[PDB]
């Protein structure tokens, strides 16, 4: 059915980090981590994100929940954070398609 | 008693063509006269069958397999052909018993600002074989060193999206494509058209 994400919005400081968390939700079936990405503010871009260095993830299929954990935020972070994921779908669980979590707004300031 | 058919073609979402779809139709009667005599398709090509005949005809199974792609790649989903999509993303058996049905959707799949959701696979070691699919997310190893799940040179994320933008020429447009195969094997015909 659909991607939880949490936390939907976020302030913080210089220095700090953020964990954002998408929990699989009304699905019956398997799904997998696509990728995350951003969306800079008055861009309609979207900017996958490669993971490496301070931008951490993980995936627990056990709570059917995969998260992306940044570090040493700065402010040019300040945008929007979104998950995406495909999920299989139908009786059988023979369909697939992409589903997006409804995205964390990050705002970074001193 | 009746296939399918409009759920196929009439679906509000498709898959990527990566994540490619397909839809088993068996124990129904299905009067293709409907698709074929429809002035709504831009490609609309058949292989080892004429389509004015389903109508009359009998088989195993029917597949429908479904995704969007760009429509100077519509080419490329035919027997024999090579690509990115050919070759990375959806094969077609040179022996193909089907039809290849596709139609422009600029007006559902193209948004202003891109739209992102429609992805391909832009690397792989090998060719797909026919009707296999590939939903890996693996960094793929272009050079010499191993990238150790790293992005960075000569080691990339396979998935690229395709960002369609309404202001694109008609090369460059999204279009929805359906495939049908056609499976007849020493069984019982489950799938007949209305005679
Ligand atoms: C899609 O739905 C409409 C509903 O009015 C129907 O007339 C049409 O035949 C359907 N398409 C197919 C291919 O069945
Ligand atoms: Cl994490």
């Amino acid at each position: 059915a659909s991607v939880n994400q949490t936390p939907r919005t976020a302030t913080k400081e210089t220095g700090e980090s953020l964990t954002i968390n998408c929990v699989v939700t009304g699905a019956s079936c398997s799904w997998s981590r696509t990728y995350w990405y951003r969306k800079n503010p008055g861009s309609s871009n979207q900017e996958r994100i490669s993971i490496s260095g301070r931008y951490v993830e993980s995936v627990n299929k056990g709570a059917k929940s995969f998260s992306l954990r940044i570090k040493d935020l700065t402010v040019a972070d300040s945008a929007t954070y979104y998950c995406k994921a495909l999920i299989n779908t139908g009786k059988d669980c023979t369909m697939n398609f992409h589903y997006d979590g409804a995205g964390t707004v990050l705002t970074v300031n001193q | 008693n009746l296939c399918p058919f409009g759920e196929v073609f009439n679906a509000t979402r498709f898959a990527s063509v990566y994540a490619w779809n397909r839809k088993r139709i068996s124990n129904c009667v299905a009067d293709y006269s409907v698709l074929y005599n429809s002035a709504s398709f831009s490609t609309f090509k058949c292989y080892g069958v004429s389509p004015t005949k389903l109508n009359d005809l009998c088989f195993t199974n029917v597949y429908a397999d479904s995704f969007v792609i760009r429509g100077d790649e519509v080419r490329q989903i035919a027997p024999g052909q090579t690509g990115k999509i050919a070759d990375y993303n959806y094969k077609l058996p040179d022996d193909f018993t089907g039809c290849v049905i596709a139609w422009n959707s600029n007006n559902l799949d193209s948004k202003v600002g891109g739209n992102y959701n429609y992805l391909y696979r832009l690397f792989r070691k090998s060719n797909l074989k026919p009707f296999e699919r590939d939903i890996s997310t693996e960094i793929y190893q272009a050079g010499s060193t191993p990238c150790n799940g790293v992005e960075g040179f000569n080691c990339y994320f396979p998935l690229q999206s395709y960002g369609f933008q309404p202001t694109n020429g008609v090369g460059y447009q999204p279009y929805r494509v359906v495939v049908l195969s056609f499976e007849l094997l020493h069984a019982p015909a489950t799938v007949c058209g209305p005679k």
